């Protein structure tokens, strides 16, 4: 669990944005203590109006593309995994399905040449993924099983680094913010993304004291 | 003349630790009122013989 003490903005307190190290696949929790900056500002403490943003300063675009799959409830799905790796050179295609990032409500049987059978779990409807690895380059294949009525929508292909929608909290009694930092198994080791957090306090009457700080999430292998 | 309690109003509620915002709250009114009365005032007349 990461912990950070934010600068108090008092005129007295490598890069400037602090560093954060993550490993592909992990989902951690981060803490920051606004006690140094918000306690002198005597008021109603913090508010649940935090705003995050993700941008990468070095991406190294991925090799294999992603794809989408569609099928109704209960009916077995079939698909190909050879079009997802347009390779510049000529080399074999070592398709592999990691038992760690496989499906969650189904099973997949990897064929001999870029073929796989996704038999979704019976009495189940929703969306399901599984992370393949075409010769080292990891990508995700998303499948949504429709509840036989019309159709299901199209999920947004979760990013390398992400902060969940609603899993954060703040304790105005002690001025501590908590959130979750998730990194998909498709992140390439070596890249660095930048996370910016805009935290806003509130006075005794209902005005605002905003605060902005940055962090450099560095996706490195082996912790 | 009578009175009409318009409302009672709120009183500062359930503060666990001192934030000092809702000290006095707000009370209501008493709204003194009034009201008059009316009258009919009709008449009629017969002469002396058409009634006799």
């Amino acid at each position: 669990m990461y912990f950070f003490s934010v600068d108090p903005r008092n005129g007295a307190s490598s890069c400037c944005c602090e560093s954060i190290s993550a490993r592909p696949g992990e989902v951690n929790g981060v803490m920051v203590s606004y006690a140094a900056w918000s306690a002198p500002l005597r008021g109603h403490g913090l508010t649940n109006k935090t705003t995050f943003e993700i941008d990468g300063v070095s991406v190294t675009p991925p090799k294999v593309s992603n794809a989408f799959g569609r099928t109704k409830v209960g009916v077995v799905f079939e698909g190909t995994l050879s079009d997802l790796f347009p390779n510049p050179e000529g080399e074999q295609v070592e398709y592999e399905i990691s038992e760690l990032n496989g499906p969650s409500n189904g099973v997949v049987e990897l064929g001999a040449n870029g073929a796989f059978t996704y038999t979704p779990g019976a009495l189940f409807t929703g969306v399901d993924r599984f992370w393949f690895s075409i010769n080292g380059n990891i990508g995700e294949y998303v499948i949504s099983v429709d509840p036989t009525t019309s159709e299901l929508p199209q999920p947004p292909f979760t990013t390398p680094v992400y902060v969940p929608a609603a899993r954060r909290s703040v304790d105005p009694r002690t001025h501590v913010l908590k959130f979750v930092l998730g990194v998909s198994p498709a992140a390439i080791p070596g890249d660095v993304y930048r996370l910016t957090v805009r935290q806003v306090a509130i006075d005794c009457d209902g005005n605002e004291f905003v605060h902005i700080s940055c962090y450099d999430i560095s996706i490195g292998s082996c912790g | 003349t009578y009175m009409k309690i318009a409302d009672y109003g709120q009183l500062g509620e359930y503060t666990c630790d001192a934030k000092c915002d809702a000290e006095f709250g707000e009370p209501g009114n008493i709204r003194h009122l009034e009201g008059k009365t009316y009258d009919y005032r009709g008449v009629f007349c017969f002469n002396r013989k058409n009634l006799q």
